[PDB]
């Protein structure tokens, strides 16, 4: 896979790289799931209920 | 038999043809796994940490 | 100082130095061990030994020449040393041979009592000249099922099922004219001996060509001959090299030359400026190592060799090794570099102008026959002195860092760990 040779270049990913992608991929697949997770269930939470209330 | 002539391994060799092919696999798995882990390891001592925040019952607007 | 050469029907190549008080002529072949196969291996070294046979050599030893011949990897020499005077009659007993007695040599008395004695010969290797052994069989993984591969004694088993018409076989097939060259070394004049050899005519197998084959490939991995009946582990390991002719052939034997060679025994030895020392004389990590960058044709291997008791500390030993080798490719000093330039230049001098002649054929020969031409002593030295810090670098990020290794070694080697282990150690952990 050429894919790896362009930005790690043979060479193992190091430590800071990895660091870094982490604090990244928290952020991003945090939002994914919850997104995925409220989608899958509308109709039933709060914020559903809540539109359909008025007092 | 003699030691020079080198069992066959064929069946277990690449052709040769990409010479940083098991390489890059190796180091995105590498990479990858360190990546997850990190992450996950993050997650496990914020959980830990948060637990000893204020509980729900203790924040009284007085 | 002078590397005449020139071609008429046949390519003379010579290099006089009048104070020499002999001379040395003979014909050197564009084929060795490496043209070989797994079958007929063994034969090249038979020729040598019928060259050399009690028959043929007591016919020169009358006439007053002498006789020497070398099989190596790329090529095969046949030599035959005389007084200044008697440079003549060296070209009739090499003609003689090669033509003449193509075939009385190839007696069924003389090929039998000849095969009995490479056997023993070859026999007498294995079983005690573990050093070599180890690194004949370094060849043979790092190379394995690639022409490199085959040792060039050959082996016990190709040998003693080898018969006459295999060797003709070989001869009609790599002794041909488009794949030799004639060579002379000693006191000579270039046109002195071009005449004598443009004398006599006759082409006999011109226009022939010898077969072709597959280019070499280094493959990382191992042998293991563990024999703990031996009082001592020898091990070679290495990663692929530079092949003659390369860019960087001089960068890799200066590298070399930089963690050079060693031995525990002499006090000498044990000052030098390598700071590997530093770590293996503490406990005595090892009798002795030594670091080499061998080229050949397609592709060559740079690594070291290293024999020890220290059978418990092994992995010390290779661990030291290879974290000095680490710093080639991040932190090698000026000094480093400065310190192996003159002493690569002292080997280097020592090796193209011994008191020797027979050693100047072969280095000769063995170097026309890949790039047409010779390289002169002063030459290098102007390559030598340009190298740079920086190139060094570039070099070993390359072809040391993270790269496979080979390994081979036999006696007690319980202590050399796994092959991860040891490829673990050809980099090192950064942020």
């Amino acid at each position: 896979s050429s894919l790896y040779k362009t930005f790690f270049k043979r060479n193992a990913v190091f430590v800071g790289t990895i660091f870094a992608g982490a604090f990244v991929f928290q952020t991003v697949f945090d939002t994914a799931i919850t997104s995925w997770y409220e989608n899958h269930n509308k109709g039933k939470l709060w914020k559903d209920v809540k539109a359909r209330i008025a007092a | 038999k003699s030691t020079y002539r080198t069992p066959n391994f064929d069946d277990v060799l690449k052709e040769n043809n990409d010479a940083d092919k098991g390489r890059s696999y190796a180091y995105f798995m590498v990479g990858a796994m360190g990546l997850l882990s990190s992450a996950g390891a993050k997650s496990t001592v914020e959980t830990f940490i948060s637990s000893m925040t204020a509980t729900a019952d203790v924040l009284a607007m007085a | 100082a002078e590397v005449t050469q020139l071609s008429n029907g046949i390519v003379v190549a010579t290099e006089h130095n009048p104070s020499a008080h002999t001379a040395s002529v003979g014909v050197v072949f564009g084929s060795g061990a490496a043209n070989e196969n797994p079958y007929n291996n063994g034969v090249s070294n038979l020729w040598k030994n019928i060259f050399l046979s009690k028959e043929n050599s007591a016919v020169a030893a009358k006439e007053g020449l002498a006789l020497s011949s070398n099989i190596s990897r790329d090529f095969q020499s046949y030599i035959v040393s005389s007084l200044p005077g008697s440079t003549d009659k060296s070209l009739d007993f090499l003609n003689q041979s090669f033509i003449q007695q193509k075939a009385n040599l190839l007696s069924s008395s003389n090929f039998e009592a000849t095969k009995k004695s490479v056997l023993k010969q070859v026999q007498d290797f294995e079983d005690n000249d573990h050093p070599n052994r180890v690194l004949e069989h370094l060849h043979s993984t790092a190379f394995q099922n690639t022409p490199l591969s085959l040792p060039t004694r050959g082996t016990l088993e190709s040998l003693e099922n080898l018969v006459v018409a295999d060797l003709e076989s070989f001869a009609n097939n790599h002794f041909l004219n488009s794949n030799a060259v004639v060579v002379g070394t000693g006191n000579i004049k270039h046109e002195d001996l071009v005449n004598s050899i443009e004398s006599k005519n006759l082409s006999l197998q011109t226009g022939t060509k010898p077969v072709l084959k597959k280019k070499a490939a280094f493959l990382g991995s191992e042998v293991r001959l563990r024999d703990d009946t031996l009082p001592k582990a020898w091990i070679s390991l290495a990663v692929e090299g530079e092949p003659v002719n390369s860019p960087n052939y001089f960068v890799a034997k200066l590298a070399a030359q930089i963690f050079g060679s060693y031995n525990a025994f002499e006090p000498a030895s044990r000052l030098q400026g390598i700071k590997l020392l530093d770590n293996i004389q503490e406990y005595q990590l090892c009798d002795n190592f030594n670091h080499f960058s061998l080229s050949y044709k397609d592709s060559g291997l740079w690594g070291f060799s290293t024999a020890t008791r220290n059978v418990t500390m092994i992995d010390d030993l290779i661990h030291f090794t290879l974290k000095q080798w680490n710093r080639l490719t991040i932190s090698v000093t000026d000094t480093e570099v400065e310190r192996a330039k003159s002493l690569l230049k002292l080997q280097l001098g020592q090796l193209y102008e011994s008191g020797n002649p027979v050693n100047d054929a072969n280095l000769l020969g063995a170097e026309v026959l890949i790039k047409g031409s010779k390289l002169s002593l002063g030459e290098a030295f102007k390559k030598i002195d340009a190298i740079t810090v920086k190139d060094v670098k570039a070099w070993a990020g390359k072809r040391l860092w993270d790269q496979d290794i080979a390994i081979a070694g036999t006696g007690q080697i319980e202590g050399l760990l796994d092959y991860m282990r040891i490829r673990s150690d050809m980099s090192m952990m950064r942020w």
